[PDB]
């Protein structure tokens, strides 16, 4: 019978191109055919719970108001009241959640040489800074091949020391040293708002890393306009 | 295996790269960025307008061309400047080609 | 505008690390450098990883300071470990520069 | 042309018209520093060799 | 250390401990490339 409203992450509308509403209710008493109301400013009802656990060994029956709505409705800033209708509560309580702009500063950093000297593995980081919305998702992709979710992990949002409004996040795809030094392509992409395009593709390689040698070849020839 | 990062045709920069491979060991391979710039030594501030004098300054910003005026002529696109040709008392305004064999009609 | 320095460190089985930054042996204020919380590593659940991000002006980077990242941990034999970054801390960067006049 | 005209030389052009030209008109330009120059005064600057 | 061991470019970190130090102990690293300023060789081919 706990009352709390949690908003779906903006990364959900980029991962699956859909929005899944959820109300944060913990340890609600198990009752047969429970009803849940998730009303917006229009007052329309919510679609019933899908893929829920009716019986819980720990009695943690979360009341989830799962529904699929357009992102425009939530982006409009409508008040979302989670009316937890139940037999125990005669008058359900109301909880409200709402959201009140700089482009992400994303660059890809090559791994250190000491890690390659150790030969155990290689760690590459993708610095995502200068973004005002809290949530941010970073996906790792090698030549169009998706990976396991657990191989790369993203960081929790933290306030930027220089600008309190801006936030920073670090994402890593830790890999092996052989895959790094054989020249395999690594690409970093970010799914964040306040951007001209939907996503920005950034990549770094050993060839496009720190270069040690430079033979510039400037030919002082009278012949011109040929190359 | 030489990869071409960028190539500005009318600047003739040709920024390339290759990873040279030594014997198999902890990583000591030398990463190199290889460019080949052809200075004209006879072109002007406009390669199309003959009136401008000889240009001494040779500016090559690598980042500017990795992502306006340039020095080297192109073989594909045409460089046409308006030129006066006079027969008698009157004059007729006519086109011209700065360089030959580049984009002649076919 | 500025130079951003990140400090990579992994392998925390006790899972208790503090990262400090100093300039020429003088410790800096905690406002400039911030340390991320430890999180599990995909290879080994026992080993964790932590990060520190320092925001400093690019002109200070061009001066060539020590910019040491002191990482303190229980498993370290001396309980601290720092590394020094510089303008030429990587390769010697030998130049193959050539000029043709044919 | 006079010698003082060649000193600090202006752009002298040779414009000729013929049937066999592609655009029917071609142009060649000479001055002091192009046609058989005494010296090749060039300034060659490279900036941001690191690149992006 | 042996000359070949120095040629291998090992870390050779020197660590020193004292009470006046901020962390009571500090580290430094010396290699073959701890100096090594950038080598510029120029070619003039016609
Ligand atoms: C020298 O370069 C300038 C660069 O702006 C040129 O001036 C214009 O160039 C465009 C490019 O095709 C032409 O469409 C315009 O007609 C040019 N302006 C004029 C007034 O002709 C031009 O090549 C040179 N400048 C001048 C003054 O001739
Ligand atoms: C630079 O040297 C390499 C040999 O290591 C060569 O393959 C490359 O072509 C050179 N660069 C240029 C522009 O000639
Ligand atoms: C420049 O230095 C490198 C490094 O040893 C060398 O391989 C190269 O041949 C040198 N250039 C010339 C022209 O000797
Ligand atoms: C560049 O250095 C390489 C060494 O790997 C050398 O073989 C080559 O001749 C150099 N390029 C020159 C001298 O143009
Ligand atoms: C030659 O070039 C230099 C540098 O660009 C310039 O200072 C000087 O005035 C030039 N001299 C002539 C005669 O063009």
């Amino acid at each position: 019978i706990r009352v709390f409203a949690i908003p779906p992450s903006f990364a959900s509308i980029f991962l699956t191109k859909s929005t899944k509403l959820t109300c944060l209710v913990t340890d609600l008493t198990t009752y047969d055919s429970v009803t849940i109301s998730w009303t917006r400013q229009n007052g329309e009802a919510v679609k019933t719970h899908t893929n829920i656990s009716e019986s819980h060994p720990n009695a943690t029956f979360s009341a989830v108001g799962e529904a699929s709505i357009c992102e425009d409705d939530w982006n409009s800033g409508e008040r979302f009241t989670c009316t937890v209708t139940h037999t125990d509560l005669p008058s359900p309580l109301k909880q409200t959640i709402s959201r009140p702009l700089h482009r992400p500063d994303v660059y890809l950093l090559p791994p250190a040489r000491e890690q390659l000297n150790l030969r155990e593995s290689a760690t590459i980081t993708c610095l995502v800074t200068g973004f005002s919305p809290a949530d941010v998702f970073v996906q790792w992709m090698q030549r169009g091949q998706p990976l396991s979710p657990e191989k790369y992990v993203t960081s929790a949002p933290m306030p930027e020391p220089q600008a309190p409004g801006r936030y920073f996040a670090h994402s890593i795809l830790t890999v092996s040293e052989e895959e790094w030094n054989t020249g395999e392509t690594y690409t970093c992409v970010v799914a964040h708002e306040a951007l001209p395009n939907r996503v920005t593709e950034r990549t770094v390689d050993k060839s496009t890393g720190k270069p040690t040698l430079y033979n510039v070849s400037l030919v002082m020839s009278d012949t011109a306009g040929t190359c | 295996e030489r990869i071409v990062l960028v190539d500005n045709k009318c600047k003739c920069a040709r920024i390339t790269s290759r990873i040279i491979r030594s014997s198999e060991d902890p990583n000591e391979d030398i990463v190199e960025r290889n460019i080949r710039i052809i200075v004209p030594l006879n072109n002007r501030e406009n390669i199309s307008d003959p009136t401008s004098p000889l240009r001494t300054r040779f500016v090559y910003h690598l980042s500017d061309l990795c992502k306006e005026t340039c020095y080297t002529y192109d073989r594909n696109k045409c460089y046409t400047a308006v030129v006066p040709l006079v027969y008698g008392g009157e004059t007729k305004m006519v086109e011209t080609a700065l360089t030959p064999d580049a984009c002649y009609p076919d």
